[PDB]
């Protein structure tokens, strides 16, 4: 025998790779340019996602109805990671790395009329290199987040859902064994990587809001969404506006 | 249900 792997070295396997935005840093820096772009962008990196999520220990065997609603509700905090994720290791977080040809420096994030929610994006980026994140944890860290709101009256195969998470979270704890050591420098980055999973709830709430806003006023904002984002969009806001969805927390729940 | 982007992506 040697070692007894984890699905670790396959959640390695299937991250997805960069996907360019098309940007052309030549023309005007309107919000309607900016944030058409990020759209079409989020609609590009959704289908790896999708295609990341499909072979996902566990995730693979939950109805096709659960892996829909699960994807649908955490689509925002997913692609809200990778950014801080992409950004932590392209620029030692200095900037928002949406794509390898669309960075936003501070300039940008005035111009795409959405400010706050940048910087808000930009202090997970900043938690990223403060705790020198490794890429096992940030994968594993990418599946909770997949697995961290569902249907206030559960999923279809519930109980198949809780058994997986908890395996994922154990995961977890075996990954924050590991890149430290000394018992007590785990004891507590585990407590910190879960308390950053809780904190992408807020930050999520926020850009929903804007997102759920500028979908509606797309028309007269001139803000274009994907295919791939209205459908999801499309289904998701009737029912996060309901109350319908039950955020689930690691601390303070 | 027919078509669905999400649904096709996840039965490809
Ligand atoms: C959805 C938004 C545009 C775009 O979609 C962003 C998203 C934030 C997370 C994110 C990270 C990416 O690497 C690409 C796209 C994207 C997924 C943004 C929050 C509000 C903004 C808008 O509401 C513009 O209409």
């Amino acid at each position: 025998r040697a070692l007894t792997p984890s699905p670790v070295m396959v959640l390695e396997n299937i991250e997805p790779e960069i996907v360019y935005a098309g940007y052309d840093s030549s023309k005007p820096d309107t919000a309607e340019n900016l944030l058409s772009t990020l759209n079409r962008l989020a609609g590009k990196q959704m289908i790896q996602v999708v295609k990341w999520a499909k072979v996902l220990p566990g995730f693979k065997n939950l109805p096709l109805e659960d892996q829909i609603t699960l994807i649908q509700y955490s689509w925002m905090s997913l692609s809200s990671f990778a950014l801080s994720w992409r950004s932590y290791k392209h620029t030692n977080s200095q900037f928002l790395y949406f794509a390898p040809d669309l960075v936003f420096n501070e300039e940008k994030m005035h111009q795409s009329a959405m400010y706050e929610l940048c910087q808000g994006m930009h202090q997970i980026s900043l938690q990223f290199v403060r705790l020198q994140l490794t890429f096992e944890e940030y994968t594993i860290m990418k599946v909770l987040l997949l697995l961290s709101t569902i249907p206030k009256d559960g999923l279809k195969s519930q109980a198949a859902f809780e058994e997986m998470r908890t395996n994922y979270i154990k995961e977890l704890r075996k990954m924050v064994t590991k890149c430290p050591n000394n018992s007590g420098q785990s004891w507590q980055r585990f407590y910190q990587l879960t308390k950053l999973l809780d904190s992408m709830h807020d930050l999520v709430s926020d850009l929903l809001e804007f997102c759920f806003y500028t979908f509606r006023e797309s028309h007269a904002l001139k803000v274009e969404f994907p295919a791939m984002l209205v459908e999801i969009i499309s289904d998701q806001l009737p029912k996060v506006e309901s109350g319908n969805a039950k955020p689930l927390y690691f601390h303070r729940k | 249900q027919q078509k669905s982007l999400l649904q096709q992506l996840l039965t490809e």
